[PDB]
DNA sequence: AATGATAGGGGAGG
DNA sequence: CCTCCCCTAC
C-alpha cells in the first residue's frame, strides 16, 4: 500500500500453573503457554506468520498435540520439549517480526515480567540481551510506567496507559473490557484454569482455557486500538519532537524544554541553567489565585458559567511575559547586582531612559519590554500551537483522527506550557517572578471582569462562585429561552475590554 | 451503611435547602 | 478417536459434538429479566459452524458425508459411526449404531 | 530522493575513534581522544524494513561565561582556550581518579551569543566546552559551578538539555519523523542471515533502494573494522554532513540590536502540519476590535510608576536606539549554529 | 531515578 | 487542634 508511517506492535500473554490458590510465584512455578498477538493493520511486508500463534510446553502422550490442534483448527501451535526450547523459539520469533513495541496487560508481576524473572532466576539467561535489536534499578520507572528495559524497543504497560486515559474504579481486563469494548469476559481463578489444563480428557476444557488466554490476549490490542493511544502518541512525538520513550515516560518539564531549546537555537539564545541550590534559594511565590466562597444555597434560576480560553497562555501572548522580556522589578533596581529568579544582573547604563515607553510594568512589579523592541519567545510559541489547534479544529475519518490527536497534543503542550514556570522543587529552570506576574495579572482581570459584569445596570446579575478563570453569574427569573443571549452579550463585552489573545466563552448555563 | 455512607453527602447536599435527611431515616 | 487413520473402513464410539446456539427470543427473554444481562448476541456472533465432530475421550474428527446429514443430532449423543477416512482427519459416515 | 529512516528509538555508547571519527581538536590538536560517542537510531524504512543507524561526529556541549576580553586579536583566545583546556582536564582527572589521551574534555572554543534568562541586546562571549562522555556531563557541570575547578563559581548554560535532546534539536529532527539522508555508509553483509530474514523481508522496493544507494565497491564499509552489532535488517553508519534535515532552518539573528525597533509559524513542526492539512484539502479566522484601557490601570500602579522613574533618575549618565549599543565587529567570532559544522572529522575513503 | 505549580474538602484515628 | 491520607478542581 503506501508508505510505513507507524509502529509495530505485539502483544504477549502467559498461562503457568498454579498450585491451590497461590498466585503462581516465578520461581517455583513455571511457563506452559506464551500466546501472543501481532498488530496486523499496521504491519507491513506482508509475511506468512498469521499475526497470531499460541507456543504450549509437551514433553511427549501422542494425543495433546493432536487434539489441540483439532480444537483451534485456524491458528497454529508449536509443541516444545522444554520451556528453554520455547523461550528460544519465542526470542526467534521476536527477532524474526522485530517488533518496535512489546506489550501486555500488567507486565510487572506477569507475562513479560515472568518470562524475564524465569530466565533470569532459574535458567540464568539474560532474555533482556536476546530480545533487544542490539546484540551488545529503575523505581521510577516502575512507579508510573513500565520497569522493563529492552533496548531498540519500546515496553508498554496497558493498565497503566488506560488508568492514565480513562478514569473509573478497578482496573482489570473485564472491566476494561465492559467499559470500553463492552465485552463481557467470564473469569476463572487460578485453581479452576490448573484444573482444566490439566485435564488429559474433556477437549472442551482444554478449549475453554485455549479461548480464554487467545481472548485476553486479542482484547488488548482492540484496547490500544479504540483509545487510539499508539496513534495519539506518535502524532505527540511529532509535534513535541521528543522520542517516542520520553511521551509517557518522561515528565511535562521535557516537552517544554524541547520547544525552547527548538525555538531559541534559531534565534542564537543561549539558556542558562541553574543549580539545584540556586533554585532552592530563590524567592517564594507570593501570588495566589482568586478563588471566592460561593453562597451555599439552591439555585432556581439559570445560572450562567463563563469560562476563560486559555488564561495563562493568553496573559502572555498579550502581556509579552517571557524569560527574555524582564528587565527587573521595578523596586530596589541598583546598576551593579539584581535579582532575578535565580539569576543575578546588571542594567546598562541608560537603559530605563532609552526605553522609557516601550515597556509595561507587571502587577507584580517585574519591568517587561514591549512587543515594539522584542517579541518575546514564549508568545511564539503559544500562538503557534494555538493557531495551529484552531486551524485544526475549524477544519474539522482517518483525517478526523489525525486532527483530533493533534488537537489533544496541542492543548497539552500549552497547558503543560506554563507549569514549566513556578517550579520551585524539581525545576530545571524556573523563574518565581514571571508565575506571580502571570498570576497576578490573571487575578486582577478576573476582578476586572466581575466589576464589568456587576456594573451594569441592565444585567441585575451578580456573580455567586469563581475560579481560577470562570465566573457564576446569577440571573434572578430570567426565563432562560433569552438566557443565553445576556450571557453571549457580557462575554463579547468582557472580551472586547482585553488584549487580542484574551477570551471569554459561555459556552453552557445551568438552569 | 445507611448512616456513615449516605448521611453525610445527602446532608450536605439537602441541609443548602434547609432539611435534615437524618430524622427521615430515623422513622425508617 | 486417534487410531481411524488409513484407507480402510473401521467403527469407533463417541459422543457428538454440535453447536446449538440459542434462539434470538429465548436470549430476549432471558436477558430483560437478568438486571445486568450482557449482550449475549455478541458471544453468537465473535465467533462467527456448521459441522458435527465425535468425542470419544481422545479428541474429534468431522463428520463429513451424507448419512449423517439426513439425521438431526443433539450433542452428548453416543452413536457407532462406521465410515472410511479418505483425505484429511474427517472422517466419512456409512451406517451408525 | 532521499534514504528516509523514522526516527523509533535512540540510544547512545562509547567507542574507539575510527576513521568515520573525529580524532582531535582545535584547542589541543597533539592530544587526541580516547573515546567518543556514538548515537543508535532504530529506524524502520518507509517500506516496512527495519534499519540501524550509527551516528558519528556529535558530541554534547556547554557554555560558560568568557573570561577574556572582547579585543582579542584572534590569538589570545586560542590560548585562553588551551589554558582552560588544560585546567579542566586535570582537575577532572584529579577528582574522578604529561597531558595525552584526552578522556573527558574534547576541545573548547569562543563562540558569541544572547543570554536568554532577562532582557540582552549585545553580543556576549561565550565558551563551548564539548565533552567526550554525555553521561558525566552533569558531574563536570556541578564541578565548575561549586567552583571545584576554577578559583571562583561560574554560571553553567545549556546543561540540564540532555545530549540526545541536543542532537535531536540542533539537525531539525522530531519523534518518528523521517531521517531524510543522501548519503549513508552500509556495513557487513546488509541482508542479514540470523535466521532466514535475507529472503523472507527482501522486496522490489528494498532492492530497488538497495541499488540506489549501495554500490558494493565503494560504500560498503570493510567487514573486519566495523562488524554488524544489529539483530535486524540492513545497518547504515552516517556522518553529520550527510543529514540534510538540517539548512530548512530559519536562522535569524534580530537580537544583537533594535533591528525589530527600525524599519509562518516559527515551529518547524508546525508548518509541516499546516502544509498537510492545506494538501488534504482557504482558511480564515476574523477577529474582534478590542478597545483596551489607555495602559491597562491597576491598583499599585502608580507607586509603580513612581519607582519607574525614581530608578530612570538613578541609572543615567541622551540615549538614542540607533546609538545605544556600542558598534567590535565580531565577525571572526563564531554563531552558535555555526560551530556545530567544526570538529566534523573529514570526507574518508578508507576502502 | 525521576518528579510542573496552588487551593478545598472529607474521613478515620488518637 | 493536630497530622495523615484521598484526589478532585484549575
Ligand atoms: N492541570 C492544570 C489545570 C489548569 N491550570 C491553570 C492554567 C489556566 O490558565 C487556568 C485555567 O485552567 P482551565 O481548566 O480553565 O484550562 P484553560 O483555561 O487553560 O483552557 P480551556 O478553557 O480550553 O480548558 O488554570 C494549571 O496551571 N494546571
Ligand atoms: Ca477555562
Amino acid at each position: 500500500s503506501s508508505v510505513h508511517d507507524s509502529l509495530t506492535h505485539l502483544t504477549l500473554e502467559i498461562h503457568a500453573n498454579t498450585r491451590s490458590d497461590k498466585i503462581p510465584d516465578p520461581a517455583i512455578d513455571e511457563v506452559s503457554m506464551i500466546i501472543w498477538c501481532l498488530e496486523e493493520e499496521t504491519f507491513p511486508l506482508d509475511l506468512d506468520i498469521a499475526y497470531e500463534g499460541i507456543m504450549i510446553v509437551h514433553k511427549a502422550d501422542s494425543t495433546f498435540p493432536t487434539k489441540i490442534q483439532h480444537c483451534i483448527n485456524e491458528i497454529p501451535v508449536m509443541f516444545y520439549e522444554s520451556e528453554f526450547e520455547m523461550f528460544e523459539a519465542l526470542t526467534d520469533l521476536v527477532l524474526l517480526l522485530d517488533p518496535d513495541i512489546l506489550s501486555g496487560f500488567e507486565i510487572h508481576n506477569f507475562s513479560w515480567g515472568y518470562i524475564i524473572e524465569r530466565c533470569q532466576k532459574i535458567h540464568q539467561f539474560d532474555i533482556v540481551r536476546e530480545l533487544a535489536r542490539v546484540k551488545c534499578s529503575d523505581t521510577w520507572g516502575y512507579a508510573h510506567s513500565s520497569g522493563i528495559m529492552i533496548t531498540g524497543r519500546h515496553m508498554i504497560n496497558i493498565w497503566r496507559a488506560l488508568r492514565s486515559d480513562v478514569n473509573l474504579t478497578q482496573y482489570t481486563i473485564e472491566s476494561a473490557a465492559f467499559n470500553i469494548l463492552h465485552k463481557r469476559l467470564p473469569h476463572f481463578s487460578f485453581e479452576s484454569l490448573t484444573n482444566m489444563w490439566n485435564a488429559k480428557k474433556s477437549t472442551t476444557e482444554l478449549k475453554t482455557v485455549l479461548n480464554y488466554w487467545l481472548s485476553r490476549a486479542q482484547i488488548n490490542i482492540q484496547l490500544l486500538r479504540k483509545q487510539d493511544y499508539i496513534a495519539r502518541n506518535i502524532e505527540q512525538a511529532r509535534l513535541i519532537g521528543i522520542d517516542f520513550h520520553s511521551v509517557y515516560y518522561r515528565g511535562s518539564q521535557f516537552k517544554v524544554e524541547s520547544f525552547l531549546i527548538r525555538i531559541c537555537k534559531s534565534e542564537s539564545f543561549i539558556l542558562l541553567s541553574p543549580g539545584k541550590k540556586d533554585v532552592r534559594k530563590q524567592k517564594a511565590l507570593e501570588c495566589v489565585p482568586l478563588v471566592m466562597e460561593p453562597e451555599s444555597a439552591f439555585y432556581k434560576s439559570p445560572l450562567i458559567v463563563l469560562d476563560f480560553q486559555s488564561l495563562y497562555p493568553s496573559i502572555m501572548i498579550g502581556y509579552n511575559y517571557c524569560y527574555s522580556t524582564m528587565i527587573g522589578r521595578v523596586r530596589e533596581i541598583n546598576l551593579t547586582e539584581n535579582n532575578l529568579g535565580v539569576s543575578k544582573f546588571s542594567l546598562p547604563r541608560n537603559i530605563l531612559a532609552l526605553l522609557k515607553n516601550d515597556v509595561t510594568i507587571a502587577p507584580n512589579g517585574v519591568v517587561y519590554a514591549k512587543t515594539s523592541v522584542r517579541k518575546s519567545t514564549l508568545s511564539k510559541m503559544l500562538t503557534d500551537i494555538l493557531d495551529v489547534r484552531v486551524m485544526i479544529k475549524k477544519t474539522m475519518t482517518t483525517l478526523k483522527r489525525l486532527l483530533n490527536n493533534k488537537q489533544l497534543a496541542l492543548k497539552l503542550l500549552a497547558n503543560v506550557t506554563y507549569g514549566y514556570t513556578s517550579a520551585s522543587f524539581s525545576g530545571r529552570m524556573p523563574c518565581s517572578d514571571l508565575a506571580d506576574s502571570i498570576v497576578q495579572t490573571g487575578r486582577e482581570t478576573l476582578e476586572k471582569a466581575i466589576d464589568i459584569i456587576e456594573k451594569d445596570e441592565t444585567w441585575n446579575a451578580k456573580v455567586v462562585y469563581g475560579d481560577t478563570d470562570s465566573l457564576f453569574v446569577y440571573l434572578p427569573g430570567k426565563t432562560a429561552i433569552e438566557a443565553f443571549s445576556i450571557g453571549h452579550a457580557m462575554a463579547e463585552r468582557v472580551t472586547q475590554n482585553n488584549p487580542k489573545p484574551i477570551f471569554l466563552k459561555f459556552e453552557k448555563v445551568y438552569h | 451503611y445507611i448512616n456513615k455512607i449516605l448521611i453525610p453527602p445527602l446532608d450536605r447536599l439537602f441541609n443548602l435547602i434547609g432539611i435534615n435527611v437524618g430524622n427521615w431515616a430515623q422513622e425508617i | 478417536v486417534l487410531d481411524i487413520q488409513g484407507n480402510q473402513p473401521c467403527w469407533c464410539v463417541g459422543s457428538i459434538y454440535c453447536e446449538m446456539k440459542y434462539k434470538p427470543n429465548v436470549l430476549d427473554e432471558v436477558i430483560n429479566d437478568t438486571y445486568g444481562a450482557p449482550d449475549l448476541t455478541k458471544s453468537y456472533t465473535d465467533k462467527e459452524s456448521d459441522e458435527i465432530m465425535l468425542e470419544d475421550e481422545s479428541g474429534r474428527v468431522l463428520l463429513v458425508g451424507d448419512f449423517i446429514r439426513s439425521t438431526p443430532f443433539i450433542t452428548g449423543v453416543v452413536v457407532g459411526i462406521l465410515g472410511m477416512e479418505a483425505e484429511a482427519g474427517t472422517f466419512q459416515v456409512l451406517d451408525i449404531c | 530522493d532521499y534514504f528516509r529512516i523514522q526516527l523509533n528509538n535512540q540510544d547512545y555508547y562509547m567507542s574507539k575513534p575510527t576513521f568515520l571519527d573525529p580524532s582531535h581538536g582545535e584547542s589541543l590538536p597533539l592530544n587526541q581522544f580516547s573515546q567518543v560517542p556514538n548515537i543508535r537510531v532504530f529506524g524502520a524504512l518507509p517500506t516496512g524494513h527495519q534499519v540501524l543507524c550509527h551516528v558519528h561526529g556529535i558530541l554534547p556541549y556547554m557554555f560558560i561565561k568568557y573570561d577574556g576580553q572582547i579585543t582579542d586579536t584572534s590569538t589570545l583566545r586560542h590560548q585562553r582556550c588551551a589554558q582552560v583546556h588544560k585546567t579542566l582536564e586535570v582537575k577532572i582527572r584529579a577528582s574522578f581518579k604529561k597531558l595525552g589521551n584526552l578522556n573527558f574534555v574534547a576541545d573548547v572554543s569562543v563562540v558569541k551569543g544572547i543570554p536568554f534568562y532577562g532582557y540582552h541586546v549585545g553580543w556576549n562571549l561565550f565558551y563551548k566546552i564539548s565533552l567526550l562522555n554525555p553521561s558525566c556531563l552533569s558531574r563536570i557541570s556541578e564541578l565548575i559551578r561549586d567552583g571545584k575547578i576554577f578559583g571562583k563559581k561560574f554560571e553553567i548554560y545549556e546543561s540540564h538539555i540532555p545530549y540526545l535532546l541536543q542532537w535531536t534539536a540542533d539537525f531539525n529532527l522530531f519523534g518518528c519523523s523521517w531521517i531524510n539522508v543522501d548519503r549513508c555508509y552500509f556495513r557487513s553483509p546488509v541482508l542479514n542471515s540470523i535466521l532466514d530474514i535475507d529472503k523472507l523481508t527482501i522486496n522490489d522496493d528494498l532492492q530497488l533502494l538497495l541499488d540506489r544507494f549501495c554500490d558494493f565497491k565503494c560504500n560498503v564499509l570493510s567487514r573486519r573494522d566495523f562488524p554488524r552489532v544489529g539483530n535486524g535488517l540492513i545497518e547504515i553508519d552516517i556522518l553529520p554532513q550527510f543529514i540534510k534535515n538540517r539548512e530548512k532552518l530559519q536562522h535569524r539573528d534580530i537580537h544583537h540590536d533594535f533591528l525589530e525597533k527600525l524599519g509562518k509559524p516559527y515551529v518547524s513542526s508546525a508548518r509541516d502540519m499546516i502544509n498537510e492539512l492545506t494538501m488534504q484539502r482557504e482558511y480564515k479566522e476574523p477577529p474582534e476590535t478590542k478597545r483596551h484601557v489607555s495602559g491597562h490601570q491597576w491598583q499599585s500602579s502608580g507607586e509603580f510608576e513612581a519607582f519607574y522613574k525614581k530608578a530612570q533618575h538613578k541609572t543615567s549618565t541622551i540615549p538614542n536606539f540607533e546609538n545605544f549599543i556600542d558598534k567590535q565587529k565580531f565577525s571572526a567570532i563564531n554563531t552558535p549554529y555555526e560551530a556545530l559544522p567544526q570538529l566534523w572529522p573529514r570526507l574518508p575513503q578508507i576502502e
